RNA sequence: CUGGUGACUAUAGCAAGGAGGUCACACCUGUUCCCAUGCCGAACACAGAAGUUAAGCUCCUUAGCGUCGAUGGUAGUCGAACUUACGUUCCGCUAGAGUAGAACGUUGCAA
RNA sequence: UGAUAUUGAAAUUCGGCUUUCUAACCCGCACCACUUAUCGUGGUGGGAGACAGUGUCAGGCGGGCAGUUUGACUGGGGCGGUCGCCUCCUAAAAGGUAACGGAGGCGCUCAAAGGUUCCCUCAGAAUGGUUGGAAAUCAUUCAUAGAGUGUAAAGGCAUAAGGGAGCUUGACUGCGAGACCUACAAGUCGAGCAGGGUCGAAAGACGGACUUAGUGAUCCGGUGGUUCCGCAUGGAAGGGCCAUCGCUCAACGGAUAAAAGCUACCCCGGGGAUAACAGGCUUAUCUCCCCCAAGAGUUCACAUCGACGGGGAGGUUUGGCACCUCGAUGUCGGCUCAUCGCAUCCUGGGGCUGUAGUCGGUCCCAAGGGUUGGGCUGUUCGCCCAUUAAAGCGGUA
RNA sequence: GCUGGAAGGUUAAGAGGAGUGGUUAGCUUCUGCGAAGCUACGAAUCGAAGCCCCAGUAAACGGCGGCCGUAACUAUAACGG
RNA sequence: GAGGGUAGCGGAGAAAUUCCAAUCGAACCUGGAGAUAGCUGGUUCUCUCCGAAAUAGCUUUAGGGCUAGCCUCAAGUGAUGAUUAUUGGAGGUAGAGCACUGUUUGGACGAGCGAAUUCAGACAAACUCCGAAUGCCAAUUAAUUUAACUUGGGAGUCAGAACAUGGGUGAUAAGGUCCGUGUUCGAAAGGGAAACAGCCCAGACCACCAGCUAAGGUCCCAAAAU
RNA sequence: AAGCAGUAAAUGUGGAGCCGUAGCGAAAGCGAGUCUGAAUAGGGCGUUUAGUAUUUGGUCGUAGACCCGAAACCAGGUGAU
């Protein structure tokens, strides 16, 4: 089913985001390369 | 008895909203469509949903792109 | 006059019959190398002895198909007068026939 | 029903249960006095006793009683059905356009079914070989789309938007000249500027998916961040700003956090804007009258009957519409009194006949006169009994 | 619905006070620790009736069925599934 | 018969919603009180200029409102308004046609061949190889004309009807009902159709015992040709 | 303005107060420029920077608000001739 999520960032300033995913397509913690406006650069994002 | 039909959706509105011979700005809309019944020619844009708008400012000319075929296209006249 | 590359509704096409090659476009040989395959040097990429116009390609002819297409009349219809289906005045179709038509046409190499 | 105050005094195993006692409190229990009154008060004896009764707080039952709710559209109302969004036709080649008109869907999905760079071209038909649909795979030819495009439909796509592979996360941040639509609130497209980036040799492309449906104002509440404020002062509680979450509020511009029925006991303000009777328009239905002639009639269409089909008249039935009347036009049968039409029941006059005669059938002219009494049923209607030359059909609220 | 019962489950006020946060005498890397007071919110455990549960009660409220074949009965079924 | 008791969130009832001072599904009097009424009725002097609407959206909404459209007054900008004449353009209706999807008639074609192949002939709002007349958007282009736009004060309107024309629905019924496009009535008197809002002609400032015409008419009623 | 004087008199005193001359931002705050934003880079709202006191007319709000008209509700009393 789907579940809305939200993406954190790491280690950093936290600039969230807000997307879709699928408990049975991706049982995990899916996790992505965006860009954060507090450190002005790209990093990873989990959760 | 009853009836099982009844509904309808509302009316978008599309269609030419520039004449051939018009001057027209750098963002004017020059025809509103779905899928593509005329191709960008010259100076022209598409949008997310397939629609014509100019790219600089001139007048509208509506041409032929071969056969069965249709373009229009910004000038910069003046 | 052959080649490269752009512009126009097949009046530029499909098909059939003929002529040509060592300058060029092609055919063909091979897989060490630059590269690749559901497997497959068949194709993509390379190094190139030979050999032939067979086929691609250039040119000529053929109205078999496809395309373009008048004049005249007809259908329909703006407006007007009677009335309810008929006059008068403009515009003017499809379809079918007489017919153009085996393409014109720009620019830098080469002979 | 439990906790607590009035509420005391002693003992048992583990802050209490249980069992004893009397002074609190209680007795519409007896005797005495105020008093020739037992209403009341006081005293003396009995009974019960920290129980009961009363005060505050809490849980449960509670139409016995009280205040209110119980939607709209609608060829009258009730019943049935529907309410927001998307795609066609009606829609009269710009846009827009209604009806309880004619057809279907939506309340999603995808971590690659997104972005970029390369490569490729489908469906169908014929033939051949271990024959399962010459189409379960091997191979050849014809084949401009009939194949695919996640999901309805329309518009598009073979420069592919269709199929395959590599890399990657732009399904980024702050914006935004101009434009479409529009009562408002909302909705749509958008070149370009700056800050990080992915793919590509590079020019370049990238702010989700070929396009168009997959969505809900405000109030209130929850979570994360923040040069903001914070009632004398420094903090704090509490607010503001930014991001995000919780409503089949589907009667989908959403009355409230919270809501169903009967009225023949009924009442008030309005309407012929809207029904039941009669009038009016129409004639589906109804009653009659015709066209053609396959046939029946021993032969023979038309003495008589008239299948399959077609064209009219009338306004007596059941309907359709809702034009006058709701500050009133009073129904069904029966009685009294009638009047009009002819599509004629009797009487008068003619033609044909499958008319021998007495009787019959059918058609034409004709409205002067006539056209019964009872039983059953409120009945119109109908059946029955007995007669008669005949026991006619309709209009006039 | 009414009556009887308490083996188990749920349940208030009120008792109970494990803990959390705010303030600061002091210390100290300087924007952290931090005693006692005062203050805001509180967790384990105890707490009746009622409800779920068990049984009875109809001159209490109430309720009292289908399909298919067959003669020592022509049709029809005493009977059978 | 006399003297007494029960009082309206109440009494009494051999029970009918029966009675409680000619009234009772809840008595009478006075106050809150000039309750509320999106509903009917009514609203008093005279002249001049201009002059509608019965539509869209939303609505516990449907005979009520709000915003927009249309009317009026004042102040502002200044060809920005309408009709024709010549070009350019978007958009598939009438008609026609069978090249697509479906329907259908008769013959050749064995794999039963009036459709797996071929030749003729027809049908379609949800078919199109094609395609008008009108209407619509502009030019910054020429003659004629008089309007358009912006900001402010005040409104009314949301029940429409008939006729001609293209349609849906009904039954190619209705003075039926719902849409598009015009005229009239509404809010319009005068002439014609016998009389007759919507049909035809034509828009009344006042006075005259003056002339020419429209629609329809000229034997008499009754003006005009036996 | 209230108050004081004055004939219940229209006139003097009374400068608490109110409007305007400067906006922007939720606010701290800045200021002809402010907010958003890393950045007047762009964008929003401002730089008109002539009002103010009284009064005639039109309209709106609070009061019954153009007038007449209910079926009903609550409170206090009077009635069993």
């Amino acid at each position: 089913m789907r579940v809305n999520v939200t993406l954190a960032c790491t280690e950093c300033g936290d600039r969230n985001y807000i997307t879709t995913k699928n408990k049975r397509n991706n049982p995990e913690r899916v996790e992505m390369k965006k860009f954060c406006s507090r450190e002005n650069k790209q990093t990873l994002h989990r959760e | 008895s009853s009836t099982k039909n009844g509904r309808d959706s509302e009316s978008k509105r599309l269609g030419a909203k520039r004449a051939d011979g018009q001057f027209v700005t750098g963002g004017s809309i020059l025809y509103r469509q779905r899928g593509t019944k005329i191709y960008p020619g010259e100076n022209v844009g598409r949008g997310g949903d397939d629609t014509l708008f100019a790219k600089i400012d001139g007048v509208v000319k509506f041409e032929r792109k071969g056969r069965d075929k249709k373009q229009v296209s910004v000038y910069a006249v003046a």
